[PDB]
RNA sequence: CCCGCCGUUAGUUGCCAGCGGUUCGGCCGGGCACUCUAACGGGACUGCCCGCGAAAGCGGGAGGAAGGAGGGGACGACGUCUGGUCAGCAUGGCCCUUACGGCCUGGGCGACACACGUGCUACAAUGCCCACUACAAAGCGAUGCCACCCGGCAACGGGGAGCUAAUCGCAAAAAGGUGGGCCCAGUUCGGAUUGGGGUCUGCAACCCGACCCCAUGAAGCCGGAAUCGCUAGUAAUCGCGGAUCAGCCAUG
């Protein structure tokens, strides 16, 4: 749900990193 | 090991200005590690033709750096002779870092 | 399985249930069954009195949820509204 | 002994070195069934050599790298019939006829002034 | 396309069967250009057939084609005072263009929730004289035995 | 509005940079900017001169600096006590202790730049647009050159109307990008208007 | 959602202006173009008049609006 | 670009955060390239007039 | 000019490809072969064969990396419209010069119950979530990119190495592939709105910032009349980069 800025690709496609996207 | 990096804008004034740096030193140091060339930076620019509205135009402009590297091996006095003054270009940058 | 305030969520991974609780949502879901050790992926309808009862106590004890957090958020949204605050004129305009 | 084969298909670049083994092929470490998983194209990346009956007189050492997996499979088609040309010449009369040898020039167009995606332009309305 | 009538272009064949027709079809079910997805689907659904149904995958595919394939259409024209249907004989270059176009849709339109199965069955049902994909070719060449007065056009 | 400048639209062949030499980064910026200083200099002077062309290198606290004029004399002056002025005072604007050249101009009758203020000037002057056009065209056509071709605004004569005037022989080849053919634009300021002087001359081939 | 993150913001302006004044108690309208400020408690009960790019609006300042920011309750956008 | 307005090179900007770029030539502070300092416009021309080193007119 | 094959030049890129040592991470010895790098240069011209034609040119075939302008740029005639811009710049005339000059703070350029344009994200299982794991190009970086450790769910802070940069960093590319979950429901689809907490930039983030975390989780089940783009590596789809830029409303 690209939009969703809380899961994977919500934040890629912000280019922000979080809980849900962490570095590694 | 003296590293002679060359950095310029133009290649025709820069390829020769290293071959100089080269065949000068092919008389006294190192069989030298040759001309090397180097991926080139290119600074594009991007601005729209004329002023005011029509953001559809735009005119293209790119500005590169070239790069070289020679790298005289094992220098030997005779060497560092022709190098100190004999050189031509003019938009030319030259590091050396032995 | 009543839960947290008369909530009985039913037939789905644990997890995603508790979920349907005002209050509850992934986050603590997960933390719920986190701490209160219960397999998420377990049904509601296959869990064990006991299990469901912790959670019971836990969840609604950890957590301000149903109509008390509706009660602070409207609260909450009067608040503001209450004073000369903007921000509050936006509950209206 | 051994023998080269060079192509490129999209941006992607391969090496080939057939050798006198038995099937057996290997691009940058694994296995081409370990490359190439699930992607089902893989399967034609050896077509070359079935062309003239390969896998089962020569084996391949390969190394890729630049342009996706399968710009890859491609440009090892390539390689693989380039080299074989070089064990016979009279390879090519029954490669190239099909097509084998020759690189897919195909290329992402540039994306370009006033236009989306190259030639994609945006769009209008009212009178 | 004013002149020189564009040209055909030919698909590579298939990697399971090299035949053509199946990768026309797998590129059909294809979406934002994915092939693999769109692979496995066909290849899944080419699975499927040799349980459900004992004939091989391929013979399933190709003979539900051709019975999709429609031989007759209805290129409007303006004879004039009107909107005629005007009908003609496939070339069959467009045939099999509908005819698997056709497949897809009418899969896709059913209710499994599945790829394969989707497609798989469809293509059975079609080398059967069966399904909604088949329905289609039939409400189509009914509108064409028959065709609808071009008498001003004596000959 | 369209054709690009038939110059830049070369500089990759036929035709070179005004100001040659390397840098970047953090010293661009400010050198480039020194140069239209001194450019802006050597204009609003050397002008009664014949001011062509402005090349400018530099290797380090070390410009070149090379007027392109037809009368040099001008540039240089009595003995050269002109160019010691201009000279000196390029200095108290860049520190950075430069030269100056100045080579004559073979034949300003080939020199867009100057074919055309000659032209702006005539027209400052209040001379027939239509001529002082038809003349210089003629001059460099006359005086080797395989083509010329002058343009000028409007308000050519200080008409209510915004007018253009042509006038143009021989070939002039815009689009070959070789063809290597000399631009040039004068400004002409006037008691009605401003206008503007554009020149193409073009010279044999590589 | 709001934030300001370790050592929140009041200008000098009238803070160094309204302590002055709890010296002496309190005061009579305090006019102040730094609605950029947070409120704090040693402001409450005062009444400072934010500015509206126009007009200073006296804002009584009360305790059940600290953490807000002086302008908050100085609308700016007059409306249908 | 009035003159006035044209005090970006008054370094005293009370805050850091004030400064703005404005063309060198122009004025025209709108859209200004750092590297050159030059008005997206007093820069096409510029680079026309070849009086910008290497800034060839891009192409490919 | 850039992309397609090839050669020459040049190897502190690149490789057990050939050789011995290995903390098997090409790390070191070594070698420039290949890759790449960037310069010059060769190369298709319907030149070749068949056939239609007066000829041009057209159909097909062959060799070939490439075929009939190999793909795409850059390149936009004499002129049209009193087309756009006196707010980029320039300049004619008119007008203001205790002011249509200038500074400052705050506000406004950001509001709505409305309409349209151009977009993004969806309405789902040819999907969506989690874990593991794979391949890219083109750019960027000293008053900057920031590996690595510890802290915090995280944004990020504090410590801190390398780099003026093909041979350090931004970087994981994503779709993909592998296992597994969800099972058709406004539902682990959709992420709006809103509440609360919190980080950073910046003198300052109420009017008006981005971002992180929890909670809320809306319209939306694929769109009326009408209408748009695209003929290929294009459309569709998937990310990555840059300029401006403290930060940033870039879904451009
Ligand atoms: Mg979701
Ligand atoms: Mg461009
Ligand atoms: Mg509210
Ligand atoms: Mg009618
Ligand atoms: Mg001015
Ligand atoms: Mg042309
Ligand atoms: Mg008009
Ligand atoms: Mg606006
Ligand atoms: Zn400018």
């Amino acid at each position: 749900g690209k939009g969703d800025r809380r899961t994977r690709r919500g934040k890629i496609w912000r280019g922000t990193y979080g809980k849900y996207r962490p570095r590694k | 090991k003296i590293r002679i990096k060359l950095r310029g804008f133009d290649h025709k004034t820069l390829d020769a200005s290293a071959q100089k740096i080269v065949e000068a030193a092919r008389r006294s140091g190192a069989q030298v590690s040759g001309p090397i060339p180097l991926p080139t930076r290119v600074r594009r620019f991007t601005v729209i033709r004329g002023p005011f509205k029509h953001k559809d135009s735009r005119e293209h402009f790119e500005l590169r750096t070239h790069n070289r590297l020679v790298d005289i091996i094992n220098p030997n006095r005779k060497t560092i002779e022709q190098l100190m003054t004999l050189d031509l270009p003019t938009g030319v940058e030259i590091e050396i870092k032995t | 399985a009543r839960i947290a305030g008369v909530e009985i969520p039913r037939n789905k991974r644990v997890d995603v249930a508790l979920t349907y609780i005002y209050g509850i949502g992934k986050a603590r879901a997960k933390e719920a069954l986190e701490k209160t050790g219960i397999n998420p992926a377990t049904r509601v309808k296959d869990l064990t009195e006991a299990e469901v009862v912790r959670l019971r106590e836990y969840v609604e004890n950890t957590w301000k949820l149903e109509g008390e957090l509706r009660a602070e958020v409207a609260a909450n949204i009067k608040r503001l509204m209450d004073i000369g605050c903007y921000r509050g004129l936006r509950h209206r305009r | 002994e051994q023998y080269y084969g060079t192509g490129r298909r999209k941006e992607a670049v391969a090496r080939v070195f057939l050798r006198p083994g038995n099937g057996k092929v290997t691009v940058n470490g694994q296995d081409f069934n370990e490359y190439f998983q699930g992607l089902v194209r893989a399967v034609a990346a050896l077509e070359p050599l079935r062309a003239v009956d390969a896998l089962g007189r020569f084996d391949a050492y390969i190394t890729v790298r630049g342009g996706g997996k399968s710009g890859q499979i491609d440009a090892i088609k390539l390689g693989i019939a380039r080299a074989l040309v070089q064990y016979n010449p009279d390879y090519r009369a029954k490669l190239k006829p099909l097509g084998f040898l020759t690189r897919d020039a195909r290329v992402v167009e540039r994306k370009k002034y006033g236009k989306h995606k190259a030639r994609r332009a945006p769009q209008y309305s009212k009178r | 396309a004013r002149r020189r009538r564009a040209e055909v272009r030919q698909l590579q064949p298939d990697l399971v069967y090299g035949d053509v027709l199946v990768t026309a079809f797998i590129n059909k079910i294809m979406r934002d250009g994915k092939k693999n997805l769109a692979a496995r689907i066909f290849y899944d659904a080419c699975k499927i057939i040799q349980e459900k149904t004992g004939q091989e995958p391929l013979k399933v595919f190709k003979q539900a084609v051709e019975n999709v394939k429609p031989r007759m259409e209805v290129r409007s024209r303006r004879v004039g005072g009107a909107n005629y249907q005007v009908p003609m004989e496939v070339s069959p270059r467009r045939q099999q263009s509908l005819a698997l176009r056709w497949l897809v849709q009418a899969a896709n339109q059913r209710p499994e929730r599945r790829a394969a199965v989707r497609i798989a069955h469809e293509l059975m049902d079609a080398a059967e004289g069966k399904g909604g994909a088949v329905k289609k070719k039939e409400d189509v060449e009914r509108m064409a035995e028959a065709n609808r007065a071009y008498a001003h056009y004596r000959w | 509005g369209n054709k690009i400048h038939p110059i830049g639209f070369r500089l990759g062949i036929t035709r070179d940079w005004e100001s040659r030499w390397y840098a970047g980064k953090k010293q661009y910026r400010h050198l480039l900017l020194e140069d239209q200083r001194i450019r802006g200099l050597l204009e609003k002077e050397l002008y009664s001169a014949g001011l062509a062309r402005v090349d400018i290198e530099r290797a380090a606290d070390n410009v070149a600096v090379t007027v392109h004029v037809a009368k040099p004399g001008v540039v240089i002056g009595r003995g050269g006590e002109r160019i010691r002025v201009l000279r000196e005072e390029l200095a108290k604007l860049t520190g950075k202790n430069v030269a100056l050249n100045v080579q004559e101009v073979q034949n300003p009758n080939l020199s867009a730049p100057l074919v055309a203020q000659r032209v702006a000037e005539q027209i400052e002057r209040r001379f027939a647009v239509r001529r002082a056009i038809k003349q210089a065209v003629q001059r460099v056509m006359e005086s080797g050159a395989k083509g010329a071709k002058v343009i000028v605004s409007g308000r050519i004569g200080g008409a209510e109307q915004a007018r253009t005037e042509w006038a143009a022989q021989g070939r002039v080849p815009l689009h070959t990008l070789r063809a290597n053919i000399d631009y040039g634009f004068a400004l002409a300021r006037t008691t009605y208007g401003v206008l503007g002087v554009k020149a193409y001359i073009f010279l044999g081939e590589v | 959602p709001r934030s300001l993150k370790k050592g929140v913001f009041v200008d000098d302006h009238l803070l160094e202006k309204v302590l002055e004044l709890n010296a002496k108690g309190e005061k009579r309208l305090i006019k102040t173009w730094s609605r950029r400020s947070t409120i704090v408690p040693e402001m409450v009960g005062h009444t400072i008049a934010v500015y509206n790019g126009k007009q200073h609006v006296p804002v009584y300042i009360t305790e059940n609006m600290v953490g807000h920011k002086l302008g908050e309750f100085a609308p700016t956008r007059t409306y249908r | 670009a009035r003159k006035a307005l044209i005090e970006k090179a008054k370094r005293t900007p009370k805050f850091k955060v004030r400064a703005y770029t404005r063309c060198v030539r122009c004025g025209r502070a709108r859209s200004v390239y750092r590297f050159f300092g030059l008005c997206r416009i007093c820069l096409r021309e510029l680079a026309h007039k070849g009086q910008l080193p290497g800034v060839r007119k891009a192409s490919w």
